[PDB]
């Protein structure tokens, strides 16, 4: 079911590949090939613990809702969750 | 009327050599390790 989901999501126009970051930083699963992959997952992992962290600090009864990253190469969104998030990169172009 | 000459010593002495320091310092070097014993993607199945 999910794997389908994965696929429709990988099938989109905008999609470039998407990481399944599991433990702490180390996917598995991945679309993506293995030096994208372990590059995405741990730089993505370090700034989640930032990005929920100033949630903290800003109000300190609130936590992280979502992030979004742009740059001019390619675009990166990640939601949080209980366990591990999810990365999904784009072309914007 | 009778003077009597005499002749005095007193003992010697005798002395000795001897040194202070305090605490004392030596070098040492440390080079941090940076092991990434880590894999791409573990396929999990927890």
């Amino acid at each position: 079911e999910v794997e389908e989901t994965l696929k429709r999501l990988q099938s989109q126009k905008g999609v470039q590949g998407i990481i399944v970051v599991n433990t702490e930083g180390i996917p598995i699963k991945s679309t993506m090939d293995n030096p994208t992959t372990t590059q995405y997952a741990s730089l993505m992992h370090s700034f989640i613990l930032k990005a929920r962290s100033t949630v903290r600090d800003i109000d300190p009864q609130n936590d992280l809702t979502f992030l979004r990253i742009r740059s001019k190469k390619n675009e990166i969104m990640v939601a949080p969750d209980k366990d591990y998030f999810l990365i999904v990169i784009q072309n914007p172009t | 009327i009778r003077w009597e000459t005499k002749s005095c010593q007193t003992a010697s002495i005798a002395t000795a050599s001897a040194s202070a320091q305090a605490r004392n310092h030596v070098d040492a070097q440390v080079q941090t390790e940076a092991p990434v014993p880590v894999s791409v993607q573990p396929p999990s199945q927890y």
